[PDB]
């Protein structure tokens, strides 16, 4: 008899793999088993002995890969942190906030469970140019890149940016647009003025391309 | 702002409206007593001539075609591939 424990261990673990997943199509070193972590794996490398999962410890750091680097060289590492306080207040978020201003982490993925303090929201933008993301557990627990209607969305290099420009003779303002929270964006931490080549499919060409630029 | 003979990567044939326009304006000029640069053998009609002497390809008339950017290309008639 497990109750709701049972599969909300199910949760944590499944929303896990999306953060995974998340930081490598971001261009971050990680084994294709770290991601496919087997539940039973999970509930043992992670969880106290009492059935309940301690997030203090999923917590982990991402390095870029020699490959993404090639494209996008001011990509340092991530920091992705499970808070172990169901809503999360100014005290507890300024030691991540600091945590990561201090190891010089380019990037912090803060993931919650409920919410948090309003206050606390109010500490992201803080530590330039690192910036902080936040993610509800809720939210990860699906992969939604992984979805049909989801097509392939590649953050291009200022390079590939600038290229882009100049064959199609645009100005910023002539390209297609993408919502800087938009859910997509949000996954490869998009960040305005960046420019996402989209590789559809299509039942009139064989693929087709687009591009959006994030607002 | 003008593109080079070179470099041109706008179609090489015509398009049904350059066509219609050409064969619009040289009509005009025709029917307002211009001269004619095809041997008319037969035909009266403006419109009737315009087409042969594009068929013929002996108008000089030279469409600029412009880029959304401001730029554009400069096409012959003569050089401009007619099949609509």
């Amino acid at each position: 008899m497990d109750q709701e424990n049972e599969r909300n261990i199910s949760r944590l673990w499944r929303a896990f793999r999306t953060v995974k997943e998340m930081v490598k199509d971001r261009g971050y070193f990680i084994t294709q088993e770290e991601v496919e972590l087997p539940l039973e794996d999970f509930k043992a490398k992670y969880c106290d002995s009492m059935g309940r999962p301690q997030r203090k410890m999923m917590s982990f750091q991402a390095n870029p890969t020699e490959e993404s680097i090639s494209k996008f060289p001011d990509m340092g590492s991530l920091w992705v942190e499970f808070c172990d306080e169901p809503s999360v207040g100014v005290k507890t978020m300024k030691t991540f906030v600091i945590h990561i201003q201090e190891k010089n982490f380019q990037t912090g993925i803060f993931v919650y469970q409920n919410n948090i303090t309003p206050s606390a929201m109010k500490l992201v933008p803080s530590i330039p140019p690192a910036t902080i993301e936040t993610f509800n557990e809720a939210a990860l627990v699906v992969n939604i890149t992984h979805h049909e209607l989801v097509p392939k969305h590649i953050r291009l290099s200022s390079d590939e940016k600038r290229e882009l420009l100049k064959r199609y003779r645009l100005k910023e303002s002539q390209l297609p647009r993408i919502q800087r929270a938009d859910p997509v964006a949000l996954y490869l931490g998009l960040k305005r003025g960046e420019v996402v080549k989209i590789i559809r499919k299509s039942e009139t060409s064989g693929r087709y391309a687009s591009y959006r630029i994030c607002m | 702002k003008a593109i080079p003979k070179d470099q041109r990567a706008t179609t090489p044939y015509m398009t049904k409206y350059e066509r219609a326009r050409i064969l619009g304006t040289r009509a005009l000029q025709i029917s307002m007593n211009a001269p004619v640069f095809v041997d008319l053998e037969g035909e009266t009609d403006p419109l009737r001539i315009a087409m042969k002497e594009l068929a013929e390809k002996k108008i000089p008339l030279v469409i600029r075609r412009y880029l959304p950017d401001g730029s554009f290309e400069d096409w012959s008639v003569e050089e401009l591939i007619v099949d609509l």
